[PDB]
């Protein structure tokens, strides 16, 4: 089969930059090369066909060139909504896709807004308590969250989940979920999550009393 | 413009046959100007072309599927479908239907795509729908829903039947040690709205044909 | 004599033999290709009974030398995903049964953009 390769695997660029992504075909494919944009949770979307023809309704800041084995996609004035994975695809032999190039957006530091949620009473009837800590609209992705139960640092019993970069403001959000048994929850009183992030001058702690 | 909608099972047992249907609206299937394709995407194996069908019913397949895939068309209902036989875990993926154009100077390209359907191949016995619990709120306030203990993926979450979209964040599912998934969906709202506006999360779990609506309120 | 197929650039085509078979007969089918600008492309065999398993007996390297995909071959049918000048020409299908038959059909594939 024709092997399509792409470079870089991923990049970070600022709003307004000009970025070029490279696609290589293992053999000559004439201009039978397409570019697709895939935003988080969406289907791929056609941007360019025939190596250089912009699809109708695609912004004029996207540009394709190449014929033969080397192709380029240039995004001439990068926008927050351009956060996406970009894929090349050949139509000369059995249709094949490249592996994608991830475009991340660089922006200024933004401190997270922190919220803590006790287990609902309804859930406690299952013998399990979920305590949720939310870190909202921050940048960069890096952060640390510590669960403390009556000032005892927790370990091994929490999981974390992060959204992809927001299409409008390029921030992240994160959820840390601490899982205890009902017995464990009902034996302690102070539940607190402590968040350390670049945009915080000192760690932010949010706590609740009950259990 | 033309629109495509996939539909099919979320969970298929190994050795069984995956069956999916794409329904086409805003257009018809009656001209060699267009072909109708299936493509899939898996974290590991990237995007893969499966095959396409012409309006007259001629099919063309990626040899990699070892003739396990059958594409059929029913032009009457403006539908076309995919049957993948002898499925294995390696066939877990998001399956997409799409329209194909071609030309003498460009060859084939996929100009309109369906939204994709996640098909999980697993020997697990039956699907399971989620329990939904409030994340009660305390300037700006945050509230949410904890969606727990469902299988397989995915679940979709809206707020107020789709009328509330700003400030919503729905996190990726996480596989728990129990074998079930869970996630949270949160939204930030004006704190003054807490007493006047109703907030309901609509949780749709198509793999188990379950929908749960949960109202989230300040706790007494 | 010839089954004429008119094709367009970067459209697919399918050659369908008017195939008729008798249950329990062993068949071998071959496709041969005489390019416009001889070569057995492929040979398959099976006992006749979609649900039809067959064995691929032989295959040619011609299109691979040209860095192009060879036709896909199924009982009674030859498929080309994307038309190009190197696929134009004369294709001959021959199917031989263990009941003693030998059946031939010949196809002429030409480019639509060349009139007369």
């Amino acid at each position: 089969d024709i092997q399509m390769t792409q470079s870089p695997s991923s990049l970070s660029a600022s709003v307004g930059d000009r970025v070029t992504i490279t696609c290589r075909a293992s053999q000559g494919i004439r201009n039978y090369l397409n570019w697709y944009q895939q935003k988080p949770g969406k289907a791929p979307m056609l941007l360019i066909y025939g190596a250089s023809s912009l699809q109708n309704g695609v912004p004029s800041r996207f540009s394709g060139s190449g014929s033969g084995t080397e192709f380029t996609l240039t995004i001439s004035s990068l926008q927050p909504e351009d956060f996406a994975t970009y894929y090349c695809q050949q139509s000369y032999r059995t249709l094949t896709f490249g592996p994608g190039t991830k475009v991340d957006i660089k922006r200024t530091v933004a401190a997270p807004s922190v919220f803590i949620f006790p287990p609902s009473d309804e859930q406690l009837k299952s013998g399990t308590a979920s305590v949720v800590c939310l870190l909202n609209n921050f940048y960069p992705r890096e952060a640390k969250v510590q669960w403390k139960v009556d000032n005892a640092l927790q370990s091994g019993n929490s999981q974390e989940s992060v959204t992809e970069q927001d299409s409008k403001d390029s921030t992240y959000s994160l959820s840390s979920t601490l899982t205890l048994s009902k017995a464990d929850y009902e034996k302690h009183k102070v539940y607190a999550c402590e968040v350390t992030h670049q945009g915080l001058s000192s760690p932010v702690t949010k706590s609740f009393n009950r259990g | 413009q033309v629109q495509l909608q996939e539909s099919g099972p979320g969970l298929v047992k190994p050795s069984q046959t995956l069956s999916l249907t794409c329904t086409v609206s805003g257009g018809s299937i009656s001209s060699n100007d267009y072909y109708w394709t299936w493509i899939r995407q898996s974290p590991g194996k990237g995007l893969e072309w499966i095959g396409f069908i012409s309006y007259n019913g001629d099919t063309y397949y990626n040899p990699s599927l070892k003739r396990r895939g059958t594409i059929s068309v029913d032009t009457s209902k403006i539908q076309f479908s995919l049957r993948l036989s002898s499925v294995t875990a390696a066939d877990t993926a998001v399956y997409y239907c799409a329209r194909v154009r071609t030309s003498s100077t460009t060859s084939y390209y996929f100009d309109y795509w369906g939204q994709g359907t996640l098909v999980t191949v697993s020997s697990a016995a039956s699907t399971k729908g989620p329990s939904v619990f409030p994340l009660a709120p305390s300037g700006t306030a945050a509230l949410g829903c904890l969606v727990k203990d469902y299988f397989p993926e995915p679940v979709t979450v809206s707020w107020n039947s789709g009328a509330l979209t700003s400030g919503v964040h729905t996190f990726p599912a996480v596989l728990q040690s129990s074998g079930l998934y869970s996630l949270s969906s949160v939204v930030t709202v004006p704190s003054s709205s807490l007493g006047t506006q109703t907030y309901i999360c609509n949780v749709n779990h198509k793999p188990s044909n379950t929908k749960v609506d949960k109202r989230v309120e300040p706790k007494s | 004599r010839l089954i004429e197929v008119s094709v367009e650039e970067n459209h697919p085509f399918t050659l369908r033999a008017p195939i008729q078979r008798i249950y329990g007969v062993r068949y071998t089918e071959t496709w041969s290709f005489l390019p416009s600008l001889e070569d057995q492309l492929a040979e398959i065999s099976y006992r006749f009974q979609a649900d039809q398993p067959w064995i691929v007996v032989n295959t040619s390297t011609l299109f691979d030398e040209l860095e192009l995909d060879p036709p896909e071959i199924e009982p009674g049918v030859l498929k080309v995903l994307r038309t190009e000048k190197q696929y134009l020409g004369v294709y001959i299908w021959n199917m031989r049964g263990s009941d003693g038959t030998s059946t031939y059909a010949t196809f002429l594939v030409t480019w639509k953009g060349d009139e007369k």
